[PDB]
């Protein structure tokens, strides 16, 4: 209910101004995580004990902020780009795509 | 399906890697696997830059041939699905 | 411990089937009163880790709410928690 | 109709969220077609005739195993095993 | 595809009954069609006989499968002209498929 | 539609009533309708039948009884709501 979850985000390399730098891909679905971390923190939020305590403290004292909705599982993508010398570099970048969101 | 790709690295001497051969592709969990080719083209003269495996990429889904479809790029690229699919590559702007 | 199945409502993961979720921890039901005095019910799965704290809850929470936990298949359905007395 | 079941492949055309309701049994069925291509399906079975269907015939030409149960959603993670090859 | 209801609008012009039926101009009749598999699910409202026949077909397919037919139907009002060109009002029972099943 | 105007020109042959009120019954929440059927001989209206009509997509959300078909030999309309067939019109 406006709770912590994965949201759409397509990263278009033209919109970032990286068209001349990145040969492939043209962009990619990164996603992002957003939403409130309510009490209680449900199983699929994969919370730490600390996020659980902070959530409880926040419900007693609003000055302590709530836990935060962040990626807890991410996957890799391949990229091809041009370096300083105009040479083609291949890289598999880890942790580029949000697969799961949780409260931390 | 994609278990191996043709491999090429023009920078092999600097990188201290291999130059040409076969590359096995490993996936995640139940992520697709792909091959890619990338090359330069000086007035009909094809200079291969890199070939190899490519991670799960929506731009490569269900492409059994490796074709660059962009108009006169400075560095040509294609990716595909299927064993050794980067062995031969084409250009259709 | 178990392979535990729970009803979920308001706390469902995006891959829930039949409004159910699976967990190694507990099923819960919660009644809560929002900052406007509207009362709602919600239910779901809680990880075993941190469940001591969540099932206990804080008696000093600013909003009225009661959470109840159980560890039996879909036991969630039989939980009827009641809001605690208004703090005077 | 007091029993709720998971359905896949045997859903009523008006199924709400892969769920059906019945007075009989939930079932899951694994079946091997002619080429060895096995499929899993599930749903609701009316009480009338359930004796026959839950039993099945061991002389069926295609190999399959059907399993029935009578508690809500006992169906969801039922994956029966094919008869001994 | 499994036993189910399919669309069918009966237009009285199409069947050449415009001269005879003053109303309605036509109606959604529907029809039932599709395989009756093992097992027969709850919504197919099968008899014991259709269940036994489905199981016999499983053992030897020379015995036909049960068949997909309407198991619940509803009525429509019609106005038509009789043999003497007089108008007749009738509610026709069992005109519209409300449910399909295996029998 | 709980009731409709009833008319049967054929009452003397059918051994029914000619004219009056007819209560409409319907199934498990299906709509109920009224209908009017008549002949127009150069301008002189001759009512043939009025009564209840079963749930019919052609009568849905109509409050007035209007014959829209071009000069038929027998005119017809149906509608929704109590006694809606009391007055009937013709707009080709
Ligand atoms: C990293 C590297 O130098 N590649 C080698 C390759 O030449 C060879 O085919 C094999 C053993 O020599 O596997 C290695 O990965
Ligand atoms: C990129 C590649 O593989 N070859 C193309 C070829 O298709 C084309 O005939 C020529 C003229 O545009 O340019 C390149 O040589
Ligand atoms: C059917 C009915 O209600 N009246 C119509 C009237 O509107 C029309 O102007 C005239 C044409 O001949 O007579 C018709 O009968
Ligand atoms: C043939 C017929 O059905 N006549 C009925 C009659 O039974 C009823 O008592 C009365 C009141 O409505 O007038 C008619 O409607």
């Amino acid at each position: 209910k406006s709770s912590c979850k994965r949201h759409p985000l397509y990263v278009d390399f033209s919109d970032v101004g990286w068209n001349d730098w990145i040969v492939a891909p043209p962009g990619y679905h990164a996603f992002y995580c957003h939403g409130e971390c309510p009490f209680p923190l449900a199983d699929h939020l994969n919370s730490t004990n600390h996020a659980i305590v902070q959530t409880l403290v926040n419900s007693v004292n609003s000055k302590i902020p709530k836990a935060c909705c962040v990626p807890t599982e991410l996957s890799a993508i391949s990229m091809l780009y041009l370096d300083e010398n105009e040479k083609v570099v291949l890289k598999n970048y880890q942790d580029m795509v949000v697969e799961g969101c949780g409260c931390r | 399906e994609t278990q191996e790709c043709l491999f090429f690295n023009a920078n092999w001497e600097r990188d201290r890697t291999n130059q040409t051969g076969v590359e096995p592709c490993y996936g995640d969990k139940d992520k697709r696997r792909h091959c890619f080719a990338t090359w330069k083209n000086i007035s009909g003269s094809i200079e291969i830059v890199k070939q190899g495996c490519w991670l799960d990429d929506i731009n490569c889904y269900d492409r059994t041939d490796c074709i660059e479809k962009k108009d006169s790029p400075e560095v040509y690229f294609c990716c595909c699905e299927g064993n050794m699919c980067n062995e031969k590559f084409s250009y259709f702007p | 411990l178990p392979f535990l199945k729970c009803y979920c409502s308001g706390h469902c993961p995006d891959d829930a089937i039949n409004n159910t979720c699976i967990t190694n921890g507990h099923c819960f039901a919660i009644i809560e009163e929002d900052d406007q005095g509207e009362t709602t019910l919600a239910s779901g799965c809680m990880k075993y880790e941190g469940s001591d704290f969540q099932c206990k809850d804080s008696p000093k929470a600013q909003l009225r709410r009661t959470i109840e936990c159980c560890r039996t298949n879909l036991c969630n359905q039989y939980l009827q928690p009641t809001l605690p007395p208004v703090v005077i």
